[PDB]
């Protein structure tokens, strides 16, 4: 507890948001991006930070 | 906590009829599309803090 891995290369994490309301419906339907409080931003295509 | 206490109804004898579970599965998808503006209801219940 309190040692980690010197190194971590492994970016292509699997990232969401979450909807809290979203209990039932298992269907495929596009949901207006207007209610959230939050979006997650597009990675950049430049130079490797 | 308090919630709404949801009672049994009767013990009617389990008929193994599928058909049943289609017409569950019917109102548990009218029940999800609910669940976005049905919130406000007693039925809707969130455990408070």
């Amino acid at each position: 507890k309190g040692v980690h891995f010197d190194s971590c290369n492994l970016d292509d994490l699997e990232w969401r948001v979450d909807d809290s309301n979203a209990n039932n419906d298992n269907n495929g339907g596009g949901g207006s991006n207007q209610e959230r409080s939050f979006s997650l931003l597009p990675l950049q295509k430049t130079n490797t930070p | 906590q308090l919630q709404v206490a949801n009672l049994p109804k009767d013990h009617q004898i389990q008929d193994s009829s599928h058909h049943q579970q289609i017409q569950q599965q019917e109102q548990q998808q009218q029940q999800q599309q609910q669940q976005s503006t049905c919130q406000d209801t007693i039925f809707s219940i969130k455990k408070q803090k």
